């Protein structure tokens, strides 16, 4: 076969414990999910905007009793208005509080006010992955395979739990001091046992079967990785169009071509992410996760060494001090203002 | 030709 005796019952003893790991890994969960660190806003000087979004920014804070640098996240309640957008936004928070990996990115606050909500996270100075990628232009295979393991190790950790991420890309993908990475942004994740049904994501990093109305399922976000792995590797992602129409039109189509500088193990295993079939899926198979993580494109991939994060990472940013920015692109600095009133208390009251 | 700059998801498409 592939592999001799030795490398076999390594192989299955490392499989089985990652079984333990994850069942203990739910068991922690469970009690974070069943049983949930609040402050308020003048607890935090404002600093510099990290990013914007159509319903609010991620903001530089200095905390003022520690000194601690962290990014906040407000959402304009009012902004919140879509039904999907209110209950994405309780999904986020009772995640993120939850959860507990190397490479999802932690939350020390929440609170809200009379005109928003707020999510106060580490801050991860290193910047986004796509900044990044856009000024390199692309990854080498090495490098992009590096950033992939994780998300590998990322996705089995969260759909173990039943938790679906739902918006995977590289604007999403913070680096950090190590040059690992940091998931962040989990507005669009959700605890799913089976199927879910509401049509949200990115256009370009949409499966078929979110496009088509479909109920769908954890593979999405195996889609997903195959779309991530091709932009790393590419530069440009697989199905790449001006408009949102467009990009759904080559999704569903079943049909990807590939860079010549793509090696036949990426090609291969990328066909087999990017499959439309989900009876043919990798991740959506009898053999799980398994069939990604024992792709010979992640033959030199080691595992466990990559959770324990002891990998020499491809790149280390440069960091000037606590608080530095230089890793951020900028962005117009626009007024927060609270209001004297409350608004929309009732459809946030969970908050 | 496609999309280059940071790309906003959607709520409900
Ligand atoms: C520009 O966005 C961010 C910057 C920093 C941190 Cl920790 C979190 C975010 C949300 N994606
Ligand atoms: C486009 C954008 C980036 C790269 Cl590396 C190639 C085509």
């Amino acid at each position: 076969g592939h592999m001799g005796n030795a490398a076999a019952a390594k192989k299955g003893s490392e499989q089985e414990s990652v079984k333990e790991f994850l069942a203990k890994a739910k068991e922690e969960f469970l009690k974070k999910w069943e049983s949930p660190n609040t402050a308020q806003l003048d607890h935090f000087d404002r600093i510099k905007t990290l990013g914007t979004g159509s319903f609010g920014r991620v903001m530089l804070v200095k905390h003022k009793e520690t000194g601690n640098h962290y990014a906040m996240k407000i959402l304009d309640k009012q902004k919140v208005v879509k039904l999907k957008q209110i209950e994405h936004t309780l999904n986020e928070k009772r995640i993120l509080q939850a959860v507990n990996f190397p490479f999802l990115v932690k939350l020390e606050f929440s609170f809200k006010d009379n005109s928003n909500l707020y999510m106060v996270m580490e801050y991860v100075p290193g910047g986004e992955m796509f900044s990044h990628l856009r000024r390199i232009g692309r990854f080498s295979e090495p490098h992009a395979r590096f950033y992939a393991a994780q998300i590998v190790l990322t996705f089995e950790y969260l759909h173990s739990l039943d938790l679906i991420y739902r918006d995977l890309k590289p604007e999403n993908l913070l680096i950090d001091q190590q040059g690992y990475i940091q998931v962040t942004d989990f507005g669009f994740a959700k605890r799913v046992k089976g199927r879910t049904w509401t049509l949200c994501g990115t256009p370009e990093y949409l499966a078929p079967e979110i496009i088509l109305s479909k109920g769908y399922n954890k593979a999405v976000d195996w889609w997903a990785l195959g779309v991530l792995i091709y932009e790393m590797a590419a530069g440009y992602p697989p199905f790449f169009a001006d408009q949102p129409i467009q990009i759904y039109e080559k999704i569903v189509s079943g049909k990807v071509r590939f860079p010549s500088h793509f090696s036949s193990d990426l090609k291969d295993l990328l066909r087999n992410l990017l499959q439309v079939d989900l009876t043919k899926r990798f991740g959506n198979l009898k053999n799980g996760v398994n069939d990604i993580k024992n792709h010979k494109w992640f033959a030199t991939t080691d595992w466990i060494a990559i959770y324990q994060r002891k990998v020499e990472a491809p790149f280390i940013p440069k960091f000037k001090g606590p608080g530095d920015t230089s890793n951020f692109d900028d962005y117009e600095e626009e007024e927060i203002r609270v209001s004297i009133n409350e608004k929309c208390g009732k459809e946030f009251t969970e908050f | 030709a496609g999309r280059t700059g940071r790309r906003q998801a959607i709520h409900d498409i």
